[PDB]
């Protein structure tokens, strides 16, 4: 029975992050026990073209949140050298509210990330790898440094990594509390000692990146799966999920659920099945569900009527007008002030804007003020359409995608809970004459 | 809401260019190691780690520390001022011995983080911008700490204390001010991002090196 | 107040080309000076030059 049409239950043998909960030693010995750093020399001696082909045929899409096809992106950096060095920059900022996957990947099995850095650098012909870890993740960064030291002493990286005759270094760079530094160009600017302000594209990082050198920015989850994909092949990974939604994924379920947790599951698993299987179900029963944010704060919220059959992949969630993003599930029950949560998200985005460009810098603060007034109910119903137009103006007119991540949540709120805003304004008007 | 901290520096007897600051020799060796991580033509890349090291040695960042870093790295002082004002982990004012930061973002907020905030406020007698008169506790509100699954969560002196209830943070404060080191992590017998009960996945033993390695490799 | 005695202190004419102005001035009997039009020369702008690896064009701040 080819072309599976029902997904959502893969057993442990098909899981990549077998030490997700940190129940086994994360020191190099546990990684070797679990198959980490195995036959890396033979893969390294297969050449960069073979690794790029495996990543392409595996259909893997970027786990940062954009879902860009990883094979094409990594092959963008496959040009002959012109004198400048080449670098791989692994993104570990993890600033999206609701997201905790990269933290666990870094702290509980960092050797997967180190080997992914090695194989990605070989594929991209990168001289060294820079891992930009969130500054608040001090212990995680220290564990990553311990794993890096173990790899350096074991000869897995550095001069003549394994026996491939390939030289490769890994460096860990810590930020200082800035969500905007997760954006690839803002991350590059932060590495070079500047403010975390995104730069315009073109040029793309593959042509003018860190230190003006060709580089590729990749999420830690994307990097950490490439070694196992090489070992088990592109086809094994491409079997899971639907077409163009291949592979497995880490899911964070938080909010109003009985047992919030982080699990690994096949991509196209239905949202209801994931919630009631791994999170123990919505608090107070599935009939107590009000809304669910599927992929972090930047994705629009969907009502309960859509979470009955929607699948957890890029395409289905895009058809649901909500996006997959980082697969961070935030669950809000019927006891939740839906206006308050969206207003808090807009306040977060107002506090995280870098200020560089006019639409974000001004309109996000404007939306924050408008939403703060909406929470109380001081406004008039015409201000709802006004806010819709403000969000429309901001979206697509900013340097980076933070304007999108600020505009989309209010667009979803206005789309799906307009009567609540209207009745709140009515109650305030009748109370205050 | 409003920030509360100004981004204009005015000279003070406690914070002026002639305030004494200097790296220890060990910190100078660490700075050398930090600088040697970048290409030789780009030493401005070390601004962030060196500034963080100055903060770790001193506790906060006086204007003299910023000038010292700018001189060490041969960078104009305005760039160091820019970096110090842009990133919120930099303390341009003195803080307490323990910096209590509580996440008030929506995922954390949904699971009663206001209870944790009010418990801390009642136990210390200060608000979300003030400092204990003993000058050892400081309380602020932060955005999202990346540990949403465990909520509400509080980070103190670069340590995470998760799965908090008011009693948990109260005893954490008690044993912190008693000279003890509370155990970082959750306080619900969970110690990770696992489900609170059942372990609904990864129960079978993990397999060895060559479990499913493809042929021709 | 500011007083004047010459009637042409405010007279300004507009012409499409320099030749038309020269013809008008010549037929009216006035002696003239002509200044050739100044045009800003085209420039080579490069946003990527802001982040150059070895050149002095790299910018310290944005
Ligand atoms: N992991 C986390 O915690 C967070 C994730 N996000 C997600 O980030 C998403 C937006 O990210 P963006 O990078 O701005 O989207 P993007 O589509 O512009 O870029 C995605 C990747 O594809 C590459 N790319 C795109 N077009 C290319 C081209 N023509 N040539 C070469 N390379 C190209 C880019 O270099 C980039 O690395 C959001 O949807 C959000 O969900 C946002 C915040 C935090
Ligand atoms: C405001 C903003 C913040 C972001 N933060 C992160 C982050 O913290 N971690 C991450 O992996 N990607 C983040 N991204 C998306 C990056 O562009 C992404 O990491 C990069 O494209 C890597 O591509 P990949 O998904 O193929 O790995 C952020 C994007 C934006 C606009
Ligand atoms: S959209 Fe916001 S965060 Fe992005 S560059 Fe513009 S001002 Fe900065
Ligand atoms: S919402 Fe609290 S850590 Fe993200």
């Amino acid at each position: 029975a080819p072309k599976k049409t029902s997904f959502g239950s893969l057993k442990d043998e098909d899981r990549i992050f077998t030490n997700l909960y940190g129940r086994h030693d994360w020191r190099l010995k546990g990684a070797q026990s679990r198959g980490d750093w195995y036959k890396t020399k033979e893969i390294l001696l297969k050449g960069p073209d073979w690794i790029l082909g495996e990543v392409k045929t595996s259909g893997l899409r970027g786990r940062g949140g954009a879902g860009f096809p990883t094979g094409l992106k990594w092959s963008f950096m496959n040009k002959p050298s012109d004198g400048r060095p080449k670098y791989l920059v692994v993104n570990a900022d993890e600033g999206e509210p609701g997201t905790c996957k990269d933290r666990e990947i870094i702290r509980h099995d960092p050797h997967k990330l180190v080997e992914g850095c090695l194989v990605g650098g070989r594929a991209m012909g990168a001289r060294a790898a820079y891992i930009y870890i969130r500054g608040e993740f001090y212990n995680e960064a220290s564990n990553l440094q311990v794993a890096i030291r173990e790899a350096y002493e074991a000869g897995l990286i550095g001069k003549n990594a394994c026996g491939s005759g390939y030289d490769f270094d890994v460096f860990v760079v810590r930020g200082a509390g800035a969500y905007i530094c997760g954006e690839e160009t803002a991350l590059i600017e932060s590495i070079e000692g500047k403010q975390g302000k995104p730069r315009l594209k073109p040029p793309f990082p593959a042509d003018v990146g860190v230190f003006g050198c060709p580089t590729t920015v990749a999420n830690v989850e994307t990097v950490a799966v490439s070694p196992t994909i090489c070992r088990r092949g592109g086809a094994w990974f491409a079997s899971f999920g639907r077409e163009r939604n291949s592979g497995t994924k880490l899911f964070n379920i938080s909010g109003h659920v009985n047992h919030p947790c982080t699990v690994e599951e096949e991509m196209s698993v239905p949202l209801k099945e994931l919630i009631e299987k791994h999170a123990g179900g919505v608090i107070g029963g599935w009939d107590n569900l009000l809304a669910v944010i599927p992929g972090g704060s930047s994705t629009p919220l969907i009502p309960k009527s859509v979470c009955e059959t929607v699948l957890m992949d890029f395409d289905a969630l895009v058809q649901a007008q909500t996006g997959l993003g980082t697969a961070a599930v935030i669950v809000m029950d019927r006891s939740t002030d839906i206006v308050k949560a969206i207003a808090r998200l807009i306040e977060f985005y107002k506090h995280e804007s870098c200020g560089q460009c006019t639409p974000c810098r001004e309109g996000v603060d404007w939306m924050n003020k408008v939403m703060a007034r909406f929470v109380k109910g001081d406004a008039r119903p015409a201000e709802i359409d006004s806010l819709w137009e403000i969000s429309k103006q901001i979206e697509g007119h900013t340097i980076c995608a933070l304007g999108d991540g600020a505009a989309w949540p209010v667009q979803g709120l206005i789309r799906h809970f307009r009567p609540e805003l209207e009745e709140r304004m009515q109650q305030f008007a009748l109370q205050h004459q | 809401g409003a920030g509360g901290a100004l981004f204009v520096h005015r000279d003070t007897p406690e914070n002026n260019p002639d305030t004494p600051f200097d790296f220890t020799p060990e910190n100078y060796k660490r700075i050398e190691a930090i600088v040697k991580n970048y290409p030789e033509g780009h030493k401005a890349a070390a601004v962030l780690p060196v500034l963080d090291l100055a903060q770790r040695q001193n506790g906060w960042l006086p204007i003299s520390a910023m000038n010292k870093v700018a001189e060490i790295l041969q960078v104009p002082p305005m760039r160091v001022y820019e970096v110090a004002t842009f990133y919120t982990m930099y303390n341009r004012k003195p803080v307490g011995k323990y910096h209590i930061q509580v996440c008030t973002t929506t995922p954390c907020m949904l699971r009663n983080s206001d209870s944790i905030l009010e418990a801390i406020q009642k136990k210390l007698g200060i608000k979300v911008g003030e400092t204990t008169p003993d000058k050892l506790f400081t309380l602020i509100e932060v955005e999202c700490l990346g540990a949403c699954v465990n909520a509400p969560m509080v980070q103190i002196n670069d340590n995470y204390y998760e799965d908090l209830t008011p009693k948990d943070i109260e005893e954490i404060i008690d044993e912190l001010k008693a000279g003890k080191i509370p155990k970082p992590g959750p306080r619900s017998g969970r110690f990770s991002c696992e489900p609170a009960g059942g372990l609904t996945s990864l129960t079978e033993p993990p397999k060895g090196p060559g479990f499913g390695v493809q042929a021709g490799l | 107040w500011s007083s004047t005695a010459d009637p042409l202190s405010n007279l300004v004419l507009t012409f499409s080309t320099k030749e038309d102005a020269v013809a008008f001035a010549e037929k009216n009997g006035w002696s003239f000076d002509v200044e050739e039009r100044k045009v800003p020369k085209p420039k080579s702008k490069s946003y990527g030059a802001n982040f150059s690896w070895n050149k002095r064009t790299r910018v310290s701040t944005k």
